[PDB]
């Protein structure tokens, strides 16, 4: 199928330049199921903690998107507690140019740069846009209780 | 009057209110007393969606009853 192909072709250019603290690949002998590690950010309330991700890759990948949550427990305005992920590029913003690299660079990009204005959880938005410190403390915690 | 407002992760806001408020009066003291814009706002009571424009009377929310307040993701 053209989107095993595909997913070879960004699985070897994960391996020509891999992102740092970005890794990724598939859990087994299921090509179309991976499973991802983020780093937490340094300079971020998440930084120590390791963010588990599982990607599936659907039949008709690249036309529809990747479909990617945490499986890590994260506290954060666009991330839920199931792990489902608010983000553009998952979603009604998604483009067959598109590789599961910039995938992972945006999804870096939110921990550190959360949208509270478009938000998954509204609770955790406001405490992120109103009462930052307190947003850090608790994104910590959690690091620390379910990332580490 | 007082109604409350059960959320998802657990609060219960009590607002102050009169029958006559409307949803989205409602809407602005849930703004004012914990900061989510209306537009994040979905309320429900009694098995319905409350509309903007429909009073609390309209939906025969009476003293003490209680809300849940989801998300509406339109603006999320």
């Amino acid at each position: 199928s053209k989107a095993l192909k595909r997913i070879h072709k960004e699985l070897n250019d994960l391996a020509r330049d891999p992102p740092a603290q970005c890794s990724a690949g598939p859990v087994g002998d299921d090509m179309f199921h991976w499973q991802a590690t983020i780093m937490g950010p340094n300079d971020s309330p998440y930084q120590g903690g390791v963010f588990f991700l599982t990607i599936h890759f659907p039949t008709d990948y690249p036309f529809k998107p990747p479909k990617v949550a945490f499986t890590t427990r994260i506290y954060h305005p666009n991330i839920n507690s199931n792990g489902s992920i608010k983000l553009d590029i998952l979603r009604s913003q998604w483009s067959p140019a598109l590789t599961i690299s910039k995938v992972l660079l945006s999804i870096c990009s939110l921990l550190c740069d959360p949208n509270p204005d478009d938000p998954l959880v509204p609770e955790i938005a406001r405490i992120y846009k109103t009462d930052r410190e307190k947003y850090n403390r608790i994104a910590r915690e959690w690091t620390q209780k379910y990332a580490m | 009057m007082q109604i409350f407002v059960k959320t998802l992760t657990g609060k219960t806001i009590t607002l102050e209110v009169e029958p006559s408020d409307t949803i989205e009066n409602v809407k602005a003291k849930i703004q004012d007393k914990e900061g989510i814009p209306p537009d994040q706002q979905r309320l429900i009571f009694a098995g319905k969606q409350l509309e903007d424009g429909r009073t609390l009377s309209d939906y025969n929310i009476q003293k003490e009853s209680t809300l849940h307040l989801v998300l509406r993701l339109r603006g999320g």
